[PDB]
DNA sequence: TCAATATCCACCTGCAGATTCTACCAAAAGTGTATTTGGAAACTGCTCCATCAAAAGGCATGTTCAGCTGAATTCAGCTGAACATGCCTTTTGATGGAGCAGTTTCCAAATACACTTTTGGTAGAATCTGCAGGTGGATATTGAT
DNA sequence: ATCAATATCCACCTGCAGATTCTACCAAAAGTGTATTTGGAAACTGCTCCATCAAAAGGCATGTTCAGCTGAATTCAGCTGAACATGCCTTTTGATGGAGCAGTTTCCAAATACACTTTTGGTAGAATCTGCAGGTGGATATTGA
């Protein structure tokens, strides 16, 4: 049948940074797991930020907070202006 | 409202050597007094920061009870006696 | 005479004494004034229920008991019975709490 | 007329979509959260592949393997931060060797 | 129009039965729910809660006292392995510690 | 007028049952409390991995008995898993 | 069969591990500790095996059960 | 009639193997040992091979993980050996004990 | 230092296990078209959170003094490291067969909705009542001699 | 082996803070009747998991030195504990003003629910390559003398 994985997207993301460069099968595995695991925590934070204010649906602005609680400093700032900058460009055009 | 300095030095030898007791040590250094205050005080930082992103994120001035619970529950710190 | 009981005989009775008891060992108003201090450092202009403060100082106190009980181990098993900033850098380590 | 071209993205803004109300995180689910957090994982995910490049390049080799990405995370702080409770599979570790046990 | 019996006398419980219900449902746990769900949860935490208040009711026992109190339940978790190894990484407020002395600290 | 649930009542039936003479500071009633909560969240928590792993939408006694399992050291799980199963089956008896 | 992880296969873990010397005791004491990491693992392992009515441990109920025992590991399905 | 002083080969491993990333326990013996363990929680079980492997790599690197600690509570007590009671200490502090 | 024994480090080379690059085709993901309903304003009751004021004694701060603990130094067993030497489990590969993880439809049983009706629980409001101190003689415990 | 200096240890009191019952009012469990949906049975299908050899091939198990590390012994210099005198500043009580948490109430964006339409991944092959694993030769790093 079918197995998603986020391979596709972080071979694009791979030519970006490094188009001359290419990836084993074993790599890829480690960076699906990065991006479910790193897709998790998120998550379950923004969850339960949600829960603990009484609110019925998560929004960019719990994602935003539990990037905050959980990426380290210069990482959560980055992050941070990667997502603002997505969701503008997005409510856009 | 008055400047707020130096209160890491509000943890006394003696507060110290009475934590270090009921931790069960007989002999103390003369350097254990102010490795124990930078410690204390990452610690205190680190949860701080989290429960005050928790006041915040609810759009509050107060930091709750319940803001530093969350706050010592993420950094695998679970207190009991102070609601949640 | 005067009296004097050996070094080490009043720190065991302090051991005693502080094991068999709960109570905070940090005086209270020392320490609300210096979470108020860190706290303000990172955002201004803010309020604390008192409970909020109590919660921190248990949590505090809980921490540094246990860290000094795990310091202690340290310094027992390099042969010493004096505990040192080495032996609290070496828990921290193994603990995790730092590289 | 996709979700992550709109926003820019090469991260599957319609799938974390998904991924987020089907895994029982809350109720409702914003436009906006699917977006920003699929920004999120592409950038981490451009950071980390960035520093295993690196890596790999300064090994002489063009294919990012295990060790790379292990490389990358533990010589840098944050990643590793990030990463402190996680295992690498094939990525062994960063050579060290205490002071005190070398010779002379 | 019927006898109303609450889910937990049904169940045989002190336990809540619909407050755990409800709390599942709106915890976003899960899509659904199942009736023998809450029933299941409800009994093992009336399980749980009177294995400690045997052992603290007992460590308040030894101490001369008729009420538990935090340290009590430090003791009675503390002194049992399987709750300790349960609440390992808990913290009790007012708790205090176990004694415990290092023999080589001991005067010889 | 502002109202909060909490698990005070049951601990305290609980409480009687087990020692009729002994009473319960509410600081310890507060502690008790704070014990109900969190491993209603860890069993809950396990219980709803276990049903995504498993692609079941719907959370069963049976999800909540491996969560016990999981989360459970020895004895403790093995008196549990009886005591739900005992009020699942008896519950069922109509 | 624990006797199987053998002495030298422990001197190799050490050596990564940045050993220099050790000690004659260091072996039987390396394969109660790994005992007892598998047992922990295994168990939470097979308890997602006969949770999901299967009579084969997958790589995953070996990395859901490592994830609890908070020991994520990366590249076998997460 | 040449010979290398005792941890100079200590040494030269320990450069080799922090180099490399291949498991270092004997792959058939581990399996045994995975399969024994496991037929005392349930009987007649299967092995998907990727089942094995990850438990392999997760409990080398574990094993890897714990040395490290081992060898610094070793230097601590200003040995360079390791001994049972620097893994004892090392496990005790971590709370795996 | 000298001489030589093994260790590394290179630059180059060729096969081959993987990594890529192709060609479809059914599950998502994107549209449009109506509800539905959060959970922001908008006040606005009314908890607590700052902030003195004042007095009092529990404790923090310094200082003296010297017990005994943490270093330093010095060996002498022996325990581990380095090494052939010999053989035997582990590794490497195909079969070859079979247990068994997936789908495939059934649908009966169990759940998720809508009111509609009862109460078990949660606020304060009175009623108790464990003990937190407070004071004394056993009992020890320590440490000098 | 005996005290003398002090530090618990164990009962015996007794009026409150702080539990423990008391009542009302709901918020929210409990019925009933329906409309859906979930997820077990019984029946196959390829997958991929064990066995089974079947040899070699490292890689492990043994004894043989003996280098040098750990553990056992002193030996102090001076750190850090115990004891005291001083008097500071945390604690304990008591208001008080008013910042700012929670309530109720509206009420639009913004999200969910539903068919359709269109597009994007995932999958089973077909077409190459990044280096693994050797080679040979040239300085290195170690050591003994
Ligand atoms: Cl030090
Ligand atoms: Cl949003
Ligand atoms: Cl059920
Ligand atoms: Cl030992
Ligand atoms: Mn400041
Ligand atoms: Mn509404
Ligand atoms: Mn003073
Ligand atoms: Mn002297
Ligand atoms: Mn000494
Ligand atoms: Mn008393
Ligand atoms: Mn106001
Ligand atoms: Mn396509
Ligand atoms: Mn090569």
């Amino acid at each position: 049948s079918r197995k998603e994985s986020y391979s596709i997207y972080v071979y694009k993301v791979l030519k970006q940074v490094h188009p001359d460069t290419g990836i084993s099968s074993k790599a890829m595995g480690i960076m699906n797991s990065f991006v479910n695991d790193i897709f998790e925590r998120i998550a379950g934070e923004a969850s339960r930020l949600a829960h603990y204010n009484k609110r019925s649906t998560i929004t960019s602005r719990e994602i935003q907070t539990a990037v905050r609680l959980l990426l380290p400093g210069e990482l959560a700032k980055h992050a941070v202006s990667e997502g603002t900058k997505a969701v503008t460009k997005y409510t856009s055009a | 409202r008055k400047v707020l300095r130096d209160n890491i030095q509000g943890i006394t030898k003696p507060a110290i050597r009475r934590l270090a007791r009921r931790g069960g040590v007989k002999r103390i250094s003369g350097l254990i007094y102010e490795e124990t205050r930078g410690v204390l005080k990452v610690f205190l930082e680190n949860v701080i920061r989290d429960a005050v992103t928790y006041t915040e994120h609810a759009k509050r001035k107060t930091v709750t009870a319940m803001d530093v619970v969350y706050a010592l529950k993420r950094q695998g710190r679970t207190l009991y006696g102070f609601g949640g | 005479k005067p009296h004097r009981y050996r070094p080490g005989t009043v720190a065991l009775r302090e051991i005693r004494r502080y094991q068999k008891s709960t109570e905070l060992l940090i005086r209270k108003l020392p320490f609300q004034r210096l979470v108020r201090e860190i706290a303000q450092d990172f955002k201004t202009d803010l309020r604390f229920q008192s409970s909020a403060v109590m919660a921190l100082q248990e949590a505090c106190e809980a921490y540094l008991v246990g860290l000094f009980e795990d310091t202690n181990l340290c310094a027992i098993h390099a042969q010493r019975v004096t505990i040192m900033p080495k032996d609290i850098q070496l828990a921290r380590r193994i603990r995790g709490e730092r590289a | 007329k996709t979700r992550s071209s709109r926003a820019g993205l090469q991260f599957p803004v319609g799938r974390v979509h998904r991924l987020l109300r089907k895994g029982n995180y809350s109720e409702r689910v914003g436009a906006g959260a699917p977006v920003y957090l699929a920004a999120v994982l592409e950038y981490l995910t451009a950071e980390i592949l960035e520093l295993a490049g690196n890596a790999a390049r300064d090994n002489k080799k063009t294919r990012i393997i295990p060790r790379h990405l292990q490389l990358a995370i533990r010589n840098d702080e944050e990643l590793n931060k990030l990463l402190g409770r996680v295992t690498i599979a094939q990525g062994g570790v960063l050579p060290n060797i205490q002071a005190v046990l070398l010779p002379k």
